[PDB]
């Protein structure tokens, strides 16, 4: 293995036939600095610190992803059309900070060991889909070339509200639901 | 800052163009490894089909190499073009070293003080929302460092550029036992100490 | 190298045009540009692996495409008079993502957009023999070629001596002269010089020829006027050496 | 007019002398490429010099060299031993590794004036080889410091530089003609400065 003080992915480049869809993002020490919205041609930094002080032109991403599309076609033929193997994702739900009823907090749903990078992550509050106060990371790279993805739900902890993170992936026989509840 | 760049992916040799759905996945990773500032920098660009890394350029080697039998046609092609080799070798400077200058001004100066709270469950010391990852947590029972009975979760990556870690202590509270949680972090000149008295 | 066709083209307002480009052998990237005197060099779009990777700010009637061997075409529908320009093709190796910095240009397509074809005229060509005074004064002999009354300025002038094209001793005006400077549809005039020694002009066996290639309408072009259809043609004029 | 600036629309230089063409640029890119293109009257865009931002060594291609001052964002082109074939429109170009768009300056028109050793300015009358009634007036062998004025209803071309390579005899010439019956080669170049030593032979 390579031991180093800091590891950066100055180019997590992704393209896949399903969709088709792609992703361009930069990482530093395992956290996402930005992704490029390929449809809108915009660099979307993951911290307000980064947008104020750092520049990245989205055209670099569009160019590189177009090459990935070319490379993918070439290796599909070279591999005699070898399709990706579905992996079984691993899901964990936890809060961002210690839970106190009435104090704004954040639920975190970590979907780990994702491959291929096609997944549904849905928050349920008392059995119903919730999109308000929901955000998520891009696909974050892993050293074994699978991915993980994290979704967030901002919520007010209350004794009368329970939550589920619903994950749908081809490696699962059925939607996987990880349940979470406050102190009481 | 100045416009940052990624690694440019080499173009593959081609000249033109069940129960679950099929998916063909291509990955390219421009990876920079930094040690002791920028004194030791290593560029490794990885070419992956699905999850199979089949070719890579390694700055410690200086040329592309095949990793699996899928790689020889690509590595030989990329090593024969001076416009690919020399440009990739230069990325150790134009990508890794330059971007690091902006990490020094942003990511490497990010210091988020940990929040330390104690709550019973086993006594749980929650250390939440800190960055960077280096942290030291110790349990103390009346100025006596606990060595046995301490169970800590792994370092938890929240994905929003903060970490957290839960350090639990199996203890028996008496009327005179005062438990304190000591947390050391690069954002703190002095340790954070939170007390819990029965 | 980068090759383009057609080199010259006349169109009327509202028609469409398709331009062809073949990049340098092995190059994967083709870029298109428009050069006008009012806007300079304007980027259209760039193609790689049969897909558009980079785009300029031209309207949708400007489009392009690229085929499996990386040859490219661009198209302009509903041509406007302002679309008259030199349309340039440039190729880059592009062996890795981002490596389109070095672009080698083709010859370009001269597109002239007109309201109609009524003012299209081929040139009249005349050759003027050197004066006896120049020969006495300098022992050199300057022949002059004059091409007049042509529109548009899609012309190429060359000199031929005894059936061989010559370049040494030739000077041609860099840009045509407007015969009617006020009229914005004025026909053009162009002059050229060929200067030889007195001994070469004084050999009556030497044959001098000024040849002007004119690019106008095609044989399969509509023409409803009372004069000859101004087709693409070569108009030439000659002179023979004199001993006297 | 903002990313690449060429403040000199026109430039002239004597043959075999040195000329410097100005170019400054403005960018936030960390890695980029700078170019000079030569566009002769044939309208062919010719790549003359290429400079990489991370190679601070000034690029050179035989007679062509650049003064790349990265901190000043200046990229001037020096043409040494100027040749007649250097007469062209010169374009400064910029390509950022991020935006990946080749951007061109407004262009600089360069004219190279020939070296005229023994000037012998003269006006000759040349008869049409087919009709002895038609003729043109030829102003030739004047020095490079002479400018030719245009018109009315009288056509005068700009001056032209030819080269007889068998004797390396360069010479300037301009042509005038007119259909009206009160034309005259002696009168043809009145508006332009005809030097006092110009030869007007008798017909
Ligand atoms: C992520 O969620 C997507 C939205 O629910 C889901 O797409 C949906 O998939 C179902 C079948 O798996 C489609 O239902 C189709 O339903 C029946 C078969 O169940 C067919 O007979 C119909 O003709 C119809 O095509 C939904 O249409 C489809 N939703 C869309 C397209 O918006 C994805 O499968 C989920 N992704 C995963 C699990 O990875
Ligand atoms: C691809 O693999 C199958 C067996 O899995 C084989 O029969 C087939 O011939 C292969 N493709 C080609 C082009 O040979
Ligand atoms: C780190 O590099 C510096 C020089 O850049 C050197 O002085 C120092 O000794 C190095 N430290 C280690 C631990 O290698």
């Amino acid at each position: 293995d390579i031991v180093a003080d800091h590891v950066a992915s100055y180019g997590v480049n992704l393209y896949q036939s399903y969709g088709p869809s792609g992703q361009y993002s930069h990482e530093f020490d395992g956290d996402e600095e930005f992704y490029v919205d390929l449809e809108r041609k915009e660099t979307v930094w993951q911290l307000p610190l980064f947008r104020r002080f750092r520049r990245f032109d989205p055209q670099f991403a569009l160019t590189n992803i177009a090459v990935l599309k070319h490379n993918l076609n070439c290796v599909i033929k070279r591999s005699n059309s070898t399709a990706a193997t579905n992996e079984v994702p691993e899901v964990t739900v936890f809060s961002k900070s210690p839970v106190t009823l009435g104090q704004p907090n954040t639920l975190i749903c970590l979907v780990d060991n994702i491959f291929p990078p096609v997944v549904n992550i849905t928050w349920l509050s008392n059995g119903h889909s919730v999109t308000e106060g929901v955000s998520e990371t891009s696909f974050l790279s892993k050293s074994d070339h699978s991915f993980f993805k994290i979704s967030y739900l901002t919520f007010l902890p209350s004794a009368d509200e329970i939550y589920d993170c619903k994950v749908e992936h081809w490696g699962l026989d059925e939607p996987l639901l990880k349940h979470w509840e406050p102190e009481s | 800052g100045q416009v940052e760049l990624g690694g440019g992916n080499a173009v593959e040799v081609c000249k033109g163009s069940r129960d679950s759905p099929e998916d063909f996945v291509y990955q390219f990773k421009g990876m920079c490894y930094f040690t002791n500032g920028t004194e030791r920098v290593r560029l490794v660009t990885r070419y992956i089909y699905n999850r199979e890394e089949y070719a890579r350029f390694d700055s410690d080697v200086g040329v592309y190499r095949a990793v699996t039998p899928l790689g020889p046609p690509a590595a030989e092609y990329w090593n024969s073009q001076k416009e690919v080799l020399e440009r990739t070798r230069a990325e150790l400077d134009t990508v890794c070293r330059h971007n690091y200058q902006l990490e020094l001004r942003t990511t490497l100066q990010r210091r988020v003080e940990p929040t330390v709270t104690i709550s019973p469950s086993l006594l749980v010391c929650s250390v939440t929302d800190f960055y960077p990852a280096q942290i030291k947590v110790r349990w103390f029972r009346n100025d006596q460092e606990e060595t046995t009975g301490v169970v800590s979760t792994p370092l938890i990556r929240n994905g929003d550029w903060t970490f957290q870690i839960l350090v639990m202590l199996e203890m028996t509270p008496q009327r005179g036992d005062v438990y304190t949680c000591h947390v050391e972090h690069p954002s703190l000149q002095n340790p954070i100490i939170v007390e819990w008295r029965a | 190298g980068v090759t383009q066709t057609p080199r010259y083209l006349i169109k009327t307002r509202g028609q469409q045009v398709t331009l062809s480009c073949s990049p340098i052998s092995g190059h994967r990237s083709v870029s298109w540009y428009q050069q006008t005197p009012g806007q300079g060099l304007q980027f259209l779009f760039e193609y790689f692996s049969e897909t558009q990777r980079n785009k300029g700010n031209f309207p949708g009637r400007f489009s392009g495409r690229q085929f499996s061997n990386s040859r490219s075409e661009m198209n302009v529908s509903t041509l406007e008079l302002g679309d008259s320009a030199l349309y340039l093709c440039a190729s880059s190796l592009s062996a890795s993502g981002g490596a389109t910095d070095t672009q080698y240009f083709g010859p370009g397509t001269r597109l002239t957009v007109l309201e109609d074809l009524k003012n299209v005229f081929p040139p009249e060509v005349a050759v003027f023999e050197p004066s006896e005074a120049e020969i006495s004064h300098t022992q050199k002999a300057t022949l002059v070629c004059l091409a007049t009354g042509f529109f548009p300025d899609h012309v190429e002038l060359s000199w031929w001596v005894n059936g061989k094209e010559v370049h040494s001793g030739v000077c041609t005006d860099p840009q045509p002269l407007k015969e009617q400077p006020a009229l914005n549809d004025s026909r053009y005039a162009l002059s050229s010089r060929l200067r030889v020694s007195a001994t070469f002009w004084q050999n009556p066996r030497n044959h001098f020829r000024c040849q002007v290639q004119f690019y106008g309408l095609s044989e399969n072009d509509e023409w409803t006027q009372d004069r000859a259809k101004p087709v693409t043609q070569i108009v030439s004029a000659e002179a023979w050496g004199r001993a006297d | 007019m903002q990313t690449v600036t060429q403040s000199q629309p026109e430039m002239s230089v004597q043959e075999a002398e040195t000329v410097t063409l100005s170019c400054t640029y403005d960018t936030s890119e960390s890695n980029y490429y700078l170019f000079w293109y030569k566009q002769p009257p044939s309208r062919q865009m010719i790549l003359v010099i290429r400079q990489e931002a991370y190679k601070q060594q000034n690029a050179t291609e035989n007679r062509f060299s650049v003064n790349f001052q990265k901190a000043a964002k200046s990229f001037s082109l020096k043409i040494s031993d100027s040749q007649l074939g250097d007469t062209a429109m010169y374009f400064c170009a910029f390509f950022g590794q991020g935006a990946q768009k080749l951007v061109f300056g407004q262009g600089t028109r360069l004219t190279i004036n020939p070296n005229i050793q023994n000037p012998d300015p003269a006006v000759y009358q040349l008869r049409d080889s087919k009709s002895s009634d038609k003729s043109v007036c030829l102003f030739t062998d004047f020095d490079s410091q002479t400018n030719v004025s245009q018109s009315s209803d009288v056509y005068i071309t700009d001056k032209c530089v030819l080269d007889m390579r068998s004797m390396d005899f360069k010479s300037n010439s301009a042509v005038a003609w007119s259909n009206k019956s009160d034309f005259a080669c002696a009168n043809a170049f009145n508006n332009s400065i005809i030097p006092e030593d110009t030869f007007f032979p008798s017909p």
